[PDB]
């Protein structure tokens, strides 16, 4: 085994160099390190020219010595795909990290593959109703398209993607794959428990009846792993699309972490940096990923990729490159999230190619364009409202201000998953009902209603019901407040009777710290 | 390489003279 | 096409020339001839000034340097390996890389000659039962079947004992560090006890 | 009990090529690990951060004004 067993030459962080005596591996192939604590998989990214490859390590390189033998697998990183992966959590190399035994593997597919060609593309435009009002009104999602949820650092793009999972992913019929690219590990555990409690993930021997495969390379992982977990989720979704031939969902969380992991790696490969600090190969790496998430003739991948923006900057090149690859774009803003509006969809920046008068109907299209027109004419007057005040505007302008303030509150909606922390129950709105509601507010059937009746309600019935509730309670008054609190017959005990009911805990002698440190 | 393995060439270590003897008479007309 | 593998891997761009030189001279089994020739060229650079002027001056044309290194190395029984090496290293002005290609070649040959060096530094001149008892304790630090040589140095700072200098690891079995680690071990207890 | 259990251990050492800008280009240390806590002769610790092919980059956990070449 002298040939085809290379040794580690040098290590710069997550970048490992292997030097071979003969038969260097092809680029994008997987290497294995002999005698490391965890199974450390390298992945060749370059050829350095002195019989030396330059590998990206899929785990930590802490504890690598520059004499360690590295074997070649002669193949890329290959993950276990098939129907048996339904209900498993996988890392970037295809191991189960949910502790339920090995993965029942139909086939072993590599994660590096060419995108489907031009003639294999499908040109179909059918709507995907999600129940949110801003999505189903102003930027309707293509069923089999690509969806980007921009906005960053606490605007609610991870809540919105759980709402999209909860709405679409159970009424879909096909499978689902959640690829967590560099989001929180706690969020992955929360989604795992919430998918076990909902029934889209089952355990035991009935694992195959589940409809969701989890692939997690979450934000604790080194930048070698976060750069490849999106490709593993793509391989798992592409087995269902290419071989099973049926339509899936692919919710990729924080696809900015893919570009950021490749930028953390490409700082140490010695490449010259591009604009603000990213790699030069941003657009090609993001194309070689994002063009694999496409609906072909045989199947469909309906992807909702959350895109984190850095420091709320849309002219940053890492989301501005991503803007070209998306069909329907849902930009979230913090200036609207600081107004209490939820979900904080920016209505004058979030677009879609489905918003066309030939597809979704001229009624829905004209309602959406009128809503955008009213909000834009409101946005032009914002400095005039700021410095000069509401008391000098025109009549038509201070009517469009009131209509825009009503539709801004009306675009907000309580979510089915957000009620864990807000109390308000979530409302799944149908499509024609919110179209008719916004048609009514655009025509002016609800001018005399209060503005806070539009806040956090589902459809056009519940805004009038909340107006009736909130304009009762300004005139609701009770005489003497009907307490009847004192002198309750055999109800309240004495204070010491309730004190004696309390069982008393003992105190186990000052932290006991030496007894359970000399035990190990 | 280091300096420790490079200072030790300042002492002569050939243990043969079949090159430095002959070409020392040839080098001066070669540069002439 | 079929080159024998070097015994230890090395660095780049000056150690690679030594790796190729050891590979080629091991295909020809002249592995100690070319080491003698490189030693002769090191001392030949030491002797005269018109030869180190071919490696430090940046205004010598490459034509006269190539023709000087060919017409000098035409004769005197020089190896084909060293002749073509010096032709290729004088064509590109890499004659100043001789001093650090021969060191990596010596490290390669020392790996092959299966001989590792050491240096024992002492306070007194060693006697013959001190020496043959020293070799048994110092051989336990080498890691295979080698030919560990034992060099001798004398330094009065040690109060007896020995310190092995392997050029990559150091075994301080001296008494001057034994009493130095003794006085450090007491004062960590007097401050505590 | 300290003399009857006293074996002076073999220690793989390495020279310092250059020190400055919070790094110590350390020659040698072929058996060092990426992220191994190294310890200079002046007592100040360090971490073998960049394991290069020709040296080992060591950041200095402390003031590097006590570290020389050699
Ligand atoms: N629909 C919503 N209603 C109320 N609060 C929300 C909603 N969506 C998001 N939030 C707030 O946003 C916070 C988390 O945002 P998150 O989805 O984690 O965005 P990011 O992942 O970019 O931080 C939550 O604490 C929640 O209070
Ligand atoms: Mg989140």
């Amino acid at each position: 085994p002298a040939i085809d067993a290379g040794y580690v030459s040098q290590v710069i962080g997550p970048v490992v160099d292997v030097r071979f005596d003969g038969e260097l591996p092809s680029i994008l192939s997987s290497l294995e390190v002999e005698g490391h604590s965890v199974r450390l998989v390298l992945e060749v990214a370059q050829h350095m020219g002195d019989n030396t490859v330059r590998c990206i390590a899929m785990d930590s390189t802490d504890g690598l010595v520059r004499g360690q033998k590295v074997v070649d697998t002669g193949s890329p990183i290959k993950v276990p795909v098939g129907r048996g992966t339904l209900g498993r959590i996988m890392n970037v190399i295809g191991e189960p990290v949910d502790e339920q035994g090995p993965i029942d593997a139909a086939d072993i597919w590599s994660i590096h593959r060419e995108a489907p060609e031009f003639t294999e593309q499908s040109t179909e435009q059918e709507i995907l109703v999600t129940g949110i009002k801003v999505v189903d009104l102003l930027a309707p999602y293509q069923r089999g398209g690509k969806i980007g949820l921009f906005g960053g650092a606490g605007v609610g793009k991870t809540v919105l993607i759980m709402e999209l999972i909860n709405n679409v992913a159970k009424a879909h019929g096909g499978f689902s794959v959640f690829a967590g690219v560099g989001e929180r590990t706690r969020e992955g555990n929360d989604l795992y428990r919430e998918m076990i409690e909902s029934g889209v993930i089952k355990l035991g021997a009935e694992r195959g009846n589940s409809k969701c495969t989890l692939v997690y390379g979450q934000m604790n992982e080194p930048p070698g792993a976060r750069a490849r977990v999106a490709l593993t989720g793509l391989t798992v979704a592409e087995y269902f699309r290419d071989i099973e031939g049926q339509d899936v969902l692919l919710f990729v969380d924080n696809i900015f972490r893919f570009t950021q992991a490749n930028s953390e790696v490409s700082a140490l490969l010695g490449r010259i940096p591009s604009a603000v600090g990213y790699q030069p190969t941003l657009a090609t790496d993001l194309g070689g990923l994002q063009e694999r998430i496409t609906t072909t003739t045989k199947g469909s991948i309906t992807s909702v990729q959350a895109v984190y923006v850095p420091a709320d900057d849309l002219t940053d090149p890492a989301p501005a490159t991503t803007f070209a690859h998306l069909d329907a774009t849902t930009v979230l803003s913090r200036s609207i999230a600081e107004l209490g509006i939820y979900p904080a969809v920016d209505p004058l920046d979030s677009t879609s190619r489905m918003l066309n008068p030939n597809v979704i109907g001229a009624e829905h299209y004209n309602v959406a364009r009128g809503v955008q027109k009213v909000l834009q004419d409101y946005k032009n007057l914002q400095d005039i409202i700021a410095i000069l005040g509401m008391d000098e505007l025109s009549e038509e302008d201070k009517l469009t201000v009131a209509r825009a303030r009503k539709i801004q509150r009306f675009l907000s909606q309580p979510f089915q998953v957000a009620e864990v922390f807000t109390g308000t129950p979530g409302k799944y709105v149908d499509l024609a009902d919110t179209i008719s509601g916004f048609q009514g507010v655009l025509t002016g059937k609800y001018d005399d209603l209060p503005e806070m009746a539009f806040y956090m309600v589902g459809d056009i019935k519940e805004v009038k019901e909340k107006a009736d509730k909130m304009a009762k309670d300004i005139a609701s008054r009770k005489e003497a407040d009907n307490k009847k609190v004192s002198e309750e017959l055999k109800d309240i005990p004495s204070l010491d009777k309730l004190v004696s009911e309390i069982k008393e805990v003992v105190i186990e002698e000052d932290d006991g710290l030496e007894e359970d440190f000399k035990a190990e | 390489a280091d300096a420790k393995a490079l200072d030790e060439l300042r002492k002569p270590k050939f243990s043969s003279k079949y090159l430095i003897q002959h070409v020392s008479q040839k080098l001066i007309p070669a540069v002439k | 096409l079929k080159l024998p593998t070097a015994p230890l891997q090395l660095s780049g761009t000056s150690a690679q020339i030594a790796t190729l030189l050891w590979q080629v001279a091991a295909k020809e089994n002249q592995l100690d001839k070319v080491q003698d020739e490189l030693y002769q060229f090191i001392e030949l650079f030491k002797q005269h000034s018109e030869l180190r002027r071919l490696a430090t001056d940046p205004f010598v044309p490459t034509l006269v340097r190539t023709k000087i290194i060919s017409s000098v190395l035409k004769d005197s029984g020089a190896s084909e390996i060293t002749k073509k090496l010096f032709e290729a290293l004088a064509d590109e002005g890499a004659l100043s890389a001789l001093l650090e290609v021969t060191v990596n070649y010596e490290e390669l040959m020392l790996a092959h000659k299966k001989e590792v060096y050491c240096t024992v530094i002492t306070a007194e001149p060693l006697d013959k039962l001190e020496r043959v008892e020293l070799t048994k304790k110092a051989e336990k630090f080498v890691d295979a079947g080698f030919k560990l040589v034992m060099q001798e140095k004398i330094d009065k700072k040690l109060l007896g004992g020995f310190v092995i200098e392997f050029s990559d690891r150091r075994v301080d079995m001296s008494t001057a560090k034994k009493v130095e680690e003794f006085n450090n071990f007491v004062n960590k207890l007097v401050l505590s006890i | 009990e300290w003399e009857k259990s006293y074996q002076p251990p073999v220690i793989h050492l390495g020279r310092v090529l250059s020190v400055g800008d919070g790094i110590a280009r350390v020659y040698g240390l072929k058996s060092v690990q990426a992220g191994e806590l190294v310890c200079f002769d002046s007592g100040v610790k360090g971490m073998a951060l960049n394991l290069q092919a020709d040296h080992v980059g060591v950041v200095v956990f402390g003031n590097d004004s006590v570290i020389h070449q050699g």
